[PDB]
């Protein structure tokens, strides 16, 4: 939840007493009330105050769940479409305050599912504002494929919504994953097609030679390195592409010489063509790798003991 | 590339006695505390069990703590965060791990516990929350870590429950809180947990995830819970425990994340923070120590990477599952 801030002080420290009398005589009277059985609007009032300082005090969220569902049925069906639109309108003003609540983006699905003509465009944009405020919210991100499922809307659409995203800019690692759930949906197989692979490669590659520090892409360059055929199974053309994305790398590593991502990728580059033929650049490359990236030094000693020994089993499958 | 600066008069040294009387003292008004009331249980959970970790648990009220959970409980048999809210598995796991502190589960009605947290489960094997059905892996691990630690395991379906999880395993080796969701260290942990309760942790990735988690270690030594985020306490528990989970806690620098968690320290009001210099709290507390005890200090209590509770505590009950090494 909330942390943290950083460690005339009685007027903060005043007002920080007069909220939580307003904040305590609130709460006194909902949970009064939900014991007298009153559910009506005073409620739906007196929870819309703490909610919007407090959207994690989930069972006010629940009081105001059992408020609109009581008066559904006994309200006509304008006056349900009313409180449903004010209900809508303040969960946004609570979601523009605190955009990363559960209980928040939880009532939202909640309300959105029960209600007779849901407009999902309108969630949809309601979801392409946030992720411009916050392409990283995975709370957003997540209602945006509620959103997309219950609107019946097509892999492609969100995949093409994914590349807008990446060209755009940096903080991209929620926008590849995104692309990592929806490209096998579009090639659904009970390990991507190579030419959707081979493009994949293409656009991964453009990222990190753009942005040689984006951790996102080197991540997904990774599982795309395994989400394919074999060594001794390369076509011409991904024999060729992995090649030049070998001499692209240690281009780039000129460059970057501190570049620990493009160094460790070198290496399982020269894994995805031959482990055996670059068994020694890939050995002189674990050396450079643990110099320029010392904490990761355990991990890459395993990596490499891994590598090894699968150099011995492909050395003793010789006939 | 963003990451903090450790300042060089940052503390160095576990101040043990410090954090004990922080905790000691914690909720004798305050705003933040009465602020605090919907997650009073695990509040109460955090405290406990740090001081337990601490040997300090003498010095916290169980006679007090165990009348305030049988008054938690509700007549569908889950428990709320305190009197009055409403029955969440997040507070009937707090509860459970409480009462298994203090060796007093029959405070509550086991039975009814069982019961409802098998209520929550769903077709797809995925658990809601509470009865307004929200749907995250932390309640998978919820309902699993209750039950496990209640001997009640087979009261759920348990190759659903499993089936579920990994349907929320991802392309970069970790988890997310329904399918399709994005990896973070929070899940993670849940889902590392969950399938090591299940005895499930040969379906994990471990080299793929070791290496995703071990890439949570910045500069400044401390861990956090994705790509292109701060450094953190609690993300940094997270990340620690599910490496160990997975049998591969040596992937980070032990030195300089034990560097960065005593960085964390007050040394004045005593407690951690979520990152230095800034205020203490509870539950950074909790996983500031929880976290050293993992990276091997001596004063502190060896501690569940599963169960977030001293190991001997767990021994007792039989609870041990089986980690990757
Ligand atoms: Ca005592
Ligand atoms: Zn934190």
């Amino acid at each position: 939840m909330h942390g943290r801030l950083k460690v005339q002080a009685e007027a903060k420290r005043l007002e920080r007493e007069q909220k939580l009398k307003l904040y305590q005589s609130a709460t006194q009277a909902v949970f009064q009330k939900r014991q007298a059985g009153e559910l009506d609007e005073s409620v739906l009032e007196l929870t819309s105050q703490i909610l919007g300082a407090n959207p994690d005090f989930a069972t006010l969220w629940n009081c105001r769940r059992e408020v609109l569902q009581h008066l559904e049925t006994e309200k006509s069906p304008e006056e349900s479409a009313a409180l449903v639109k004010a209900e809508l309108g303040f969960l946004e003003s609570c979601l523009r305050v605190n955009p990363k609540s559960y209980g928040t983006w939880h009532h939202r699905c909640w309300l959105l599912s029960r209600l007779p003509e849901p407009n999902w465009a309108r969630e949809l944009e309601l979801c392409a504002r946030f992720l411009e405020a916050d392409e990283r919210n995975f709370h957003c991100w997540d209602y945006r494929r509620f959103v997309a499922a219950q609107a019946a809307v097509a892999p492609a659409e969100e995949l093409a919504f994914t590349d807008s995203l990446i060209t755009r800019n940096f903080s991209n690692y929620s926008s590849w994953h995104y692309r990592s759930c929806l490209l096998p949906q579009l090639h659904p197989q009970p390990r991507l097609p190579e030419n959707v692979l081979l493009k994949e490669l293409e656009l991964v590659q453009n990222a990190f030679f753009t942005d040689p520090n984006d951790q996102s892409a080197w991540f997904y360059h990774r599982w795309l390195l395994g989400a394919g055929s074999g060594r001794c199974e390369l076509s011409v053309e991904k024999s060729t592409v992995l090649q030049s994305e070998l001499e692209s790398c240690k281009e780039l590593q000129e460059l970057e010489p501190e570049n620990k991502w493009c160094l460790l990728t070198i290496i399982l580059l020269m894994r995805a063509l031959d482990p055996l033929l670059y068994e020694k650049e890939t050995l002189q490359y674990f050396s450079t790798l643990k110099a320029v990236d010392p904490m990761r030094a355990a991990y890459l000693d395993d990596l490499r003991s891994k590598f090894l020994l699968e150099n011995s089993v492909l050395k003793m499958e010789y006939a | 590339q963003k990451d903090v600066t450790i300042k060089s008069d940052a503390p160095d040294t576990l101040l043990l006695e410090k954090h004990a009387d922080y905790i000691a003292s914690y909720g004798s008004d305050d705003y933040e505390y009465c602020m605090s009331e919907y997650l009073r249980m695990s509040g109460v959970y955090w405290g406990l069990t740090v001081m337990d970790l601490m040997g300090q648990l003498h010095r916290m009220n169980k006679e007090e703590i165990l009348v305030f959970i049988k008054s938690c409980q509700h007549e569908c048999g889950g428990v709320s965060a305190s009197i009055g809210h409403d029955p969440h598995l997040l507070y009937t796991l707090s509860a459970v791990q409480i009462l298994t502190l203090y060796d007093s589960i029959h405070v509550i009605n086991v039975d009814k516990v069982v019961a409802y947290v098998q209520s929550l489960q769903k077709e797809d094997g995925s658990f809601a929350g509470d009865i307004w059905g929200e749907i995250d892996t932390r309640f998978s691990f919820c309902a699993v870590a209750t039950l496990a630690l209640l001997g009640k395991l087979d009261a759920i379906n348990v190759e659903k429950a499993i089936e579920f999880v990994l349907s929320c395993m991802n392309f970069d080796g970790g988890f997310g809180c329904r399918p399709g969701s994005e990896s973070h260290a929070g899940q993670i942990y849940c889902c590392t947990g969950f399938l090591a309760i299940t005895s499930q942790l040969h379906q994990v990735n471990s080299d793929l995830l070791g290496w995703w988690l071990c890439e949570r270690q910045l500069p400044s030594g401390g861990l956090n819970g994705r790509p292109e985020k701060l450094p953190d306490v609690c993300y940094s528990w997270w990340v620690l425990a599910s490496l160990k989970i997975i049998g591969r806690l040596h992937w980070i620098d032990r030195e300089k994340l034990r560097s960065f968690i005593l960085a964390c320290q007050d040394e004045e009001t005593g407690g951690f923070a979520d990152r230095p210099g800034d205020m203490v709290d509870p539950f950074h507390t909790l996983f500031g120590i929880a976290g050293l005890s993992l990276l091997g200090e001596e004063q502190i209590k060896p501690v569940s990477p599963v169960f977030c509770m001293p190991e001997e505590v767990l021994q007792r009950v039989n609870v041990q599952p089986e980690l990757v090494s």
